[PDB]
């Protein structure tokens, strides 16, 4: 038996583009896979819960092209919330004209074709190689986590759940934060605590957490 | 000195060694291992084995890890397992008379003399899969553990040449030497001279009992981009009919090679050798899990009885434990211990655990004396918001249950799911493969996305959750067969993020008879508040805080063993028959629920029996049907509208 693109990928990483124009089939594999990293097959002789492990990583687009907004990104998006609950981050990347923002977007884009050297800044990106080296030295640990930070977690989810039921189901409202918003939060920590290369966790990185989970929808309200 | 060429192994050296081991050892491993009353462990199944004339015998191998003088033997065992257990079925008979000298008995002498005697190494070193087997490491002793899909016919086996000669009147006879047969073409040239005159004749003879059984590699570890495999093997006579499909495994052989033919037509072939195993034993049962039904294998028990193969079928019990059991029942907390001990790493969530506990004990299994049957079994489906644990509760489930499969989606098919035909890759003939349906068959079925599950697929289960008995008619099978297994599965909600205010029975996205005829449903609303939700958190928190979830244990909870072995004993102990109190508010219950059909009836009854069954009550009693509809109605909520 050889499997398809996600079997390929296992304990890595997966790519898909354009999510709205799969299928249905494609989308009960991908809901089963994202929670839980098996796969259910009854086709013929092969009858295995074959194990995936793999992250996904999609995109799309809305159903109008550009965003509508006078419609809550609960209705314009395409997808349901029933799978995109467990997509534990998502991100709303729309565009508006500004006069001076674009001046240097239009530089960026017109110095990197002049030449591929990305803008010479005091700085010097990397090789995938030693990115990949630290990578793999930094998923050997396995860090812990304290109670003076598992109280304010579990108070900014407190805050986050309340709030947003109460006060967020009108115009820029996308349902409400979950048990694996939590995880998610949790777990981004722990990434945190791995990068920093050390096996406790401190109170200074729930609040980077949070901020990029709330800053992620920063542009639903310009 | 005494030894065999290319190896060294001793014969009476062993012999001695052996003899001194067995009358020497007693729980070894639980002072020198461990720091876990008794006495010679060994020798009780030898004193007790001799009046019950069985030729069979079972052998771990931390034992002789644990005695001083058995260390050598474990290497030497290991790495020649057939000649090793040569000399031990030798060995077993010298101390076998050797201890029968300090004893006087009535004249049974006729039997042992004329015995035979054999090993089973059961328990042994670990093995990683077969990935590991490169060639340096072939005929060993080895383990494994997997599943089972496919079973051969048998094949017998050239065991005692008869030979017929053509004249003079005489028979002749001759036996197999390393798995060949060479005929004398003479004639006994005493008698008759004729050097290539004699003849072959199969209903002489006498024949080996030999099967196949394909298998499903389950490894613990795998490397990055592995996919499961399949594997051949060899069982031989008096191990028949023990293992076959819908049985998790744990197993032990020995790895071995062989080549194969390029035709049917000469003698040429493959420089690549085809590899196989050879079984030593196998172990059908284990500690983190419940056993089959014993009422739905009497025909096999029996068969096995007479067949005089008593491998286990069935786990053991002991009065100490059973007195245990009756102690931990008279307390009045095991209706809601129960529900905290299934699951201490998730918020409460207790009807629906307690549930999953009911469908576990199952409820009651009747018959007609021809035209009936009732099996135990309820089936379930949840629903609510999702990002809860209902996925995580079915996973446990299935780990959990022995006899089950996972199906996930619209990745399904009447055809996958049903029985359906395949071909074989070495003898290229049309053989069938079981269904995941029937695979199934007493136990767990777990499904998941039940909503995007192809129309087609979705018509099958009518039947299915009726009678328990697919039926299949299609190139050369037409047979109904039987398909026990249980049903439970989740849904997801119309749209998404749900709707308060519309009536849910047309809120899923989903015919109202399919959901209707479920026995019992699960809602897992949100209703987002403090009190319910910091408890949780701390709950999921504090099982992080720790490297592996241990402390978890506060807050009264049970050990997975004993739970296990009462769930097991009660399910195949007791049989509480229905009872007169009981009718006057089962039928009010559900009269007055009706205001949704006569399958809730059946739903409730069933687990009424379960609730029965539960308290070892060998009788239901008028509370259980209290108990099933407000659990019934808490489960719908039905005060919310
Ligand atoms: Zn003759």
């Amino acid at each position: 038996l050889e499997g398809g693109a996600l079997v390929l990928a296992d304990n890595g990483i997966c790519c898909i583009d354009e999510f709205d124009k799969m299928d249905e089939s494609d989308r009960t594999a991908i809901h089963e896979v994202m929670e839980q990293q098996t796969i259910s097959i009854s086709k013929a002789g092969i009858n295995t819960t074959l194990n995936a492990r793999t992250s996904i990583l999609a995109a799309a687009n809305p159903l109008y092209g550009r965003y509508n907004p006078r419609l809550s990104p609960l209705d314009n998006i395409n997808l349901p919330a029933a799978l995109l609950s467990r997509f534990d981050i998502l991100f709303l990347m729309l565009d508006i004209p500004s006069r001076d923002d674009d001046e240097k977007l239009a530089e960026h884009v017109t110095y990197v074709h002049m030449h591929n050297k990305q803008p010479d800044l005091d700085f010097t990106p990397v090789e995938p190689s030693k990115m990949r080296e630290y990578i793999a030295y930094a998923k050997t640990k396995r860090p812990v986590m304290s109670e003076a930070v598992n109280d304010y977690v579990v108070q900014a989810y407190i805050r986050l759940r309340q709030d947003s039921k109460r006060e967020m189901d009108s115009k820029f409202s996308f349902g409400q934060a979950t048990p694996r918003t939590l995880l998610g939060i949790i777990r981004l920590s722990q990434a945190l605590a791995k990068l920093r290369l050390a096996d406790m966790v401190d109170i200074d990185d729930v609040e980077e957490a949070l901020r990029l989970v709330r800053v992620s929808k920063e542009s639903l309200y310009q | 000195l005494r030894i065999i060429w290319g190896t060294n192994v001793s014969i009476q050296e062993c012999t001695t060694n052996f003899r001194n081991f067995l009358m020497s050892f007693k729980y070894k491993f639980r002072k020198i291992l461990d720091e876990r009353d008794e006495e010679l462990y060994y020798i009780k199944q030898l004193n007790e084995m001799r009046e019950l004339g069985t030729s069979n015998l079972n052998l771990d191998a931390r034992n002789l890890l644990a005695y001083k003088q058995t260390e050598d033997l474990y290497h030497q065992l290991l790495n020649y397992p057939q000649e090793v257990i040569s000399i031990m079925d030798q060995t077993i008979k010298d101390c076998m008379v050797s201890l029968i000298v300090d004893n006087n008995l009535d004249y049974d002498l006729d039997e042992i003399e004329t015995k035979f005697y054999k090993v089973r190494p059961y328990n042994v070193g670990s093995c990683k899969g077969m990935r590991e087997l490169n060639p340096n490491d072939i005929d060993k002793l080895i383990n494994l553990k997997g599943l089972v899909l496919r079973s051969t016919p048998v094949i017998p086996d050239m065991k005692v040449a008869f030979f017929k000669c053509n004249v003079c009147d005489h028979t002749m006879a001759v036996e197999i030497d390393r798995g060949v047969i060479q005929e004398p073409a003479r004639c006994e040239r005493i008698d008759c001279n004729e050097p290539n005159s004699m003849s072959l004749i199969h209903n002489r003879c006498s024949f080996a009992d030999k099967q196949v059984i394909k298998l499903q590699e389950t490894p613990d570890f795998v490397p990055d981009g592995q996919t499961p495999h399949s594997i051949s093997l060899c069982v031989y006579d008096e191990l028949v009919d023990s293992c076959r499909a819908g049985d998790r495994i744990e197993v032990t052989g020995t790895f071995r090679s062989i080549p194969i033919r390029a035709n049917s037509r000469q003698r040429v072939l493959k420089s690549l050798y085809k590899t196989y195993v050879d079984v030593v034993h196998v172990k059908k049962v284990s500690d983190k899990r419940l056993d089959v039904d014993t009422s739905t294998i009497e025909q096999e028990l029996m068969q096995n009885k007479v067949d005089h193969n008593e491998v286990e079928e069935v786990r053991q019990i002991t009065d100490q434990d059973l007195a245990k059991i009756r102690e931990v029942a008279a307390r009045e907390d095991l209706y809601s211990l129960l529900a905290r001990s299934i699951a201490p790493s998730i918020y409460e969530l207790e009807d629906v655990k307690k549930g999953i506990l009911l469908q576990l004990f199952g409820g009651t299994n009747k018959t007609f004396t021809k035209g009936g049957r009732y099996r135990g079994d309820i089936n379930i489906l949840l629903c609510g918001d999702p990002s809860t644990s209902k996925s995580q509760i079915l996973q446990y489930v299935h780990k959990i249950t022995p006899r089950g499969v996972y199906t996930s989606g619209k990745g399904s098919s009447a055809v996958g799911l049903t029985a359906y035909i395949t071909r074989d890759v070495d003898t290229k003939q049309l053989v069938l493969e079981s269904g995941a349906l029937v695979l199934s068959d007493g136990g767990v079925c777990c499904i998941d996305e039940f909503d995007k599950m192809s129309d087609s697929t979705r018509s099958v289960l009518h039947e299915v959750m009726e009678q328990q008995t697919i039926s299949i008619a299609k190139a050369g099978i037409i047979t109904t067969l039987n398909a026990r297994s249980s049903i439970l599965a989740s849904a997801n909600p119309i749209g998404s993020r749900y709707n308060p205010n519309l009536p849910v029975t047309e809120n899923i996205d989903l015919p109202p008879p399919l959901l209707s005829r479920f026995d019992l449903v699960y809602l897992v609303l949100d209703k987002v508040d403090e009190k319910n939700d910091r408890e949780l958190a701390k709950h999921l928190t504090n099982l992080y805080l720790e490297d592996k979830p241990e402390h978890i244990s506060q807050d009264d909870v049970l050990p997975v063993e004993f739970l296990t072995m009462y769930i097991s004993y009660a399910k195949e102990h007791i049989h509480p028959i229905i009872t007169e109190a009981a009718k006057t508010e089962l039928v009010r219950a559900y009269v007055g629920m009706r205001k949704a059909t006569t399958r809730q009836l059946e739903s409730m009854i069933r687990l009424a029996e379960a609730h029965a069954k539960m308290k070892l009550k060998n009788v239901v009693e008028l509370e259980d049907v209290q108990e099933a509809v407000r659990l019934i109605r808490s489960a719908i909520k039905d005060y919310a509208t």
